[PDB]
């Protein structure tokens, strides 16, 4: 997993985010968090609102902030209409929590 | 009590002069214990048998299964001799005479402290 | 290759006779208080992980 | 070889090695290791230890 | 090919390992268990009627003595 | 004894059977790497 | 609230150190020391227990449709657990 | 429940395993049967 782990880090930051874009919906190893790491750089929007239910109900090890971050790039850029009234809310939950984490 | 004789009669057939009186009655509840489960047998048998009557080749069935699992005996006089043969290879150390009766190696004795407890 | 593992692994019996765990260390040690009241009893679910290995 | 008189001679015998134990021992342990099946062919038919 | 030993290994305890020589002896179980099975098999498929069949049904009342029931028709 | 009997002609069960396995679930990147060379 | 060790000063054995203590002889142990050998008694207890409950649910469901043992209450309890006993009752 | 000098068989053993080939040789039922074909149906 070492191989695997660095092998996406390395791709990740030689401008290969298309790739990983189609790694996330292999016949195996389902992986909703990269997903939504690499496809809000592309025009692939419909993974996003698919792969959320698992990320939110998995709770990996209080990794609620980086969650309600990516929340915001679907509100601001949505496809057919969005309310964009509760961006506030987003984040001022996003900043006390990562000012939470911050004393920790 | 006419089973009582002839069970002392096997025993001492077989050079035994002197027992106990309750072993007569464990035999005779060993042979009654013997041939009901056999008859079950020969029920169940007679029964898979779609027949309304027992036949005599059931019995022989049923009592070769239970020849078959519930008696022990070891293979005689034929695979006795290929465990000798396929070791008939094996050769023996040499001696080495130091102090005698050397015992064998450390770990593979019974000899070792249990690894969670401690001082 | 069950009854192999059985004489050299630790396991855990669910409502009788069933086999399940043949792994790690969750089971307690019956002469620690602490894993009494734990028995009795019985990030949520990895400080529960916790409990157990 | 059959007509030089001399190796013919020493294909037909043995070449005897007085070792002791310990270094028949060493020789046991390389014996096994992987590609010495070869090897140990000139052990088993030329050389008598 | 498939599965043949070490993913029935993996089938019950996947932290196991196998001697090279042990593999040998529980394939001669399996094969003695196979020629054990057929030949009670055989020996009731004369017992129908002299013969009839190898038949999957008098095979489970066969396994009564195993104490094992298959999952299959029946 | 033992290892005589994996080197006198047991290729049969090395590079045959061996040949065309499907990979352990540890290693998941290979397959993906073949696709990508396929298509 | 109390751990295991004053539980088990809390259980009033039935059966004898002498029993089971001659038990672990037979199988080649010392026998010597009280707290060891006082969960075989417990186990054993249990065992016989199960059995008698079992007995008695068998003996209060006779024939209603004082409290006397028979076979009839003796060889279903024990065919759960593999135990086939069958006594003539004559000759 | 008999006494006489015969010694009672039940003709019902264990029955091992072990088929007769050649009236003294013994085959713990496998391992034998191609080479017994290769041997019988060329030699004689």
């Amino acid at each position: 997993q070492l191989w695997e782990d660095h092998w996406i880090r390395c791709s990740k930051e030689l401008n290969q985010w298309e790739a990983l874009t189609e790694y996330g919906q292999s016949k195996g190893h389902i992986n909703p968090y990269l997903v939504l790491e690499c496809a809000w750089r592309v025009s692939n929007w419909t993974a996003m609102k698919e792969a959320l239910v698992q990320v939110e109900v998995s709770c990996p090890k209080e990794m609620a902030w980086k969650v309600n971050m990516y929340r915001g790039y679907l509100a601001i850029c949505h496809p057919e209409e969005q309310q964009l009234s509760f961006i506030e809310r987003l984040v001022e939950m996003a900043s006390s929590l990562a000012i939470r984490e911050w004393r920790r | 009590p006419k089973d009582a004789q002839m069970m002392a009669q096997i025993l001492k057939d077989m050079g035994i002069t002197e027992y106990e009186p309750r072993v007569i009655n464990q035999m005779l509840e060993f042979a009654f214990r013997y041939v009901t489960t056999i008859l079950d047998d020969a029920k169940i048998y007679s029964s898979h048998a779609k027949k309304a009557t027992v036949d005599a080749d059931d019995v022989r069935l049923a009592i070769q299964c239970r020849a078959d699992q519930s008696f022990t005996s070891p293979p005689p006089r034929d695979f006795l001799l290929d465990i000798a043969r396929q070791r008939n290879q094996t050769p023996l150390p040499l001696i080495k005479p130091y102090s005698g009766p050397r015992l064998p190696p450390d770990r593979y004795c019974l000899t070792a402290p249990n690894y969670r407890l401690k001082s | 290759l069950t009854s192999v593992v059985s004489r050299r692994k630790a396991y855990r019996l669910r409502d009788g006779h069933f086999k399940y765990a043949f792994g790690s260390n969750v089971t307690p040690q019956p002469y620690l208080k602490n894993s009494v009241v734990a028995y009795n009893n019985l990030d949520d679910a990895e400080q529960q992980a916790a409990l157990l290995l | 070889i059959l007509s030089n008189f001399k190796l013919r001679a020493f294909l037909d015998n043995k070449y005897v090695v007085r070792l002791q134990e310990d270094s028949y021992n060493y020789l046991i342990r390389y014996l096994q290791s992987d590609n010495n099946t070869a090897l140990c062919k000139v052990l088993t038919l030329h050389i008598h230890l | 090919t498939k599965k043949k030993l070490q993913d029935l290994v993996r089938e019950v305890d996947p932290n196991e390992q196998l001697d090279e020589d042990v593999e040998e002896m529980l394939l001669q179980i399996a094969d003695d268990f196979i020629e054990s099975v057929v030949t009670a098999a055989c020996q009731l498929a004369r017992h129908r009627k002299s013969s009839t069949l190898e038949v999957k049904d008098v095979q489970l009342h066969l396994e009564r003595q195993w104490n094992m029931w298959i999952p299959g028709f029946g | 004894k033992r290892c005589f009997k994996r080197y006198s002609r047991s290729s049969l069960n090395r590079q045959q059977d061996l040949s065309h396995c499907p990979p352990p679930p540890q290693l998941r990147l290979l397959d993906f790497l073949q696709k990508r060379k396929e298509r | 609230l109390v751990d295991f060790l004053m539980q088990l000063e809390d259980y009033t054995p039935t059966i004898p150190d002498a029993v089971t203590g001659y038990y672990l002889n037979r199988a080649g142990f010392e026998a010597s020391d009280p707290r060891i050998i006082r969960l075989i008694s417990l186990a054993a207890q249990k065992f016989i227990s199960d059995i008698a409950n079992d007995a008695l649910q068998h003996c209060k469901m006779k024939g209603t449709a004082k409290y006397t043992l028979t076979m009839e209450d003796l060889t279903p309890a024990l065919s759960e657990y593999g135990i086939n006993v069958k006594k003539p009752h004559y000759f | 429940c008999h006494y006489s000098g015969h010694h009672p068989q039940p003709a019902s053993f264990c029955t091992f395993g072990s088929r007769q080939i050649g009236r003294g040789y013994y085959v713990f039922d496998s391992r034998w049967n191609r080479l017994r074909c290769a041997l019988n149906l060329m030699v004689e």
